[PDB]
Formats: C-alpha cells, structure tokens, sequence
C-alpha cells in the first residue's frame, strides 16, 4: 500500500 | 539485556497493536519492506532502509544497549516513510500515527 512521490 | 528487551517489547507492542478507525493495524505495512527484487526504485530513494523485521532482530541479538537506538530506529522508520510516500496518502497518515505513538512511548519510559 505505498504511494510513491 | 532482559530488562531492556522487556521494556522494548511493551512499548512496541502498543504500536504493533494499534488499530485506526478503520479497523485496520496500521503497522502492519512497516512490517516487512519489499525486496530490493521486488522494489529496487525503493532503495534508490532510502539509503537506510528500517522495518519491524529489523528492529526484532536487534532485539534478539543485543544490538540495543540503550534506549536511544530504538528511539533512531523508530524516527528511521518514520521519516523514511514520509520521504518516500506522498503526504496524504494512508501509509504516510500512518507513519504520523507511529510517530505519535512512539514519542508518547519514549517520553514515558522516562
């Protein structure tokens, strides 16, 4: 669940 | 140390254990980072990676004397999250609620 920049 | 482990123990066991109200753990995700197989765009941004996988196995093999190192692991595990991860975003939401949970922990083991 990572929300990457 | 006994002692310190214990103390450790207690005190990350109220974070591994909290819930948010969506009833979700939200350590849960800080477990166990990808692989550098499996995510290799991940370490190219976090020169220091840190997870709950590696926190334990200091634990086992001595590598806390003191408090303190816990207390770099945790704001390592924190800020990594919120370099990587978009402000915002539930996995960094969740690091600030770590964050939180930790200081309250750190500060009262004093």
């Amino acid at each position: 669940g990572k929300a990457p920049r | 140390d006994p002692e310190l482990a214990e103390k450790i123990n207690e005190m990350l066991d109220v974070i591994l254990e909290y819930k948010n109200e969506d009833g979700e753990l939200i350590a849960d995700v800080f477990q166990t980072l990808p692989t550098r197989k499996e995510l290799p765009d991940y370490y190219q941004v976090i020169s220091k990676p840190m997870d709950f996988d590696r926190i334990n196995k200091k634990i086992e093999t001595g590598r806390y004397t003191v408090m303190e190192e816990l207390n770099d692991d945790m704001n390592l595990l924190v800020n990594n999250a919120q370099t990587y991860n978009e402000e915002g975003s539930e996995i960094y939401v969740s690091s600030e609620t770590i964050g939180k949970l930790w200081k309250e922990q750190y500060d009262k083991f004093m």
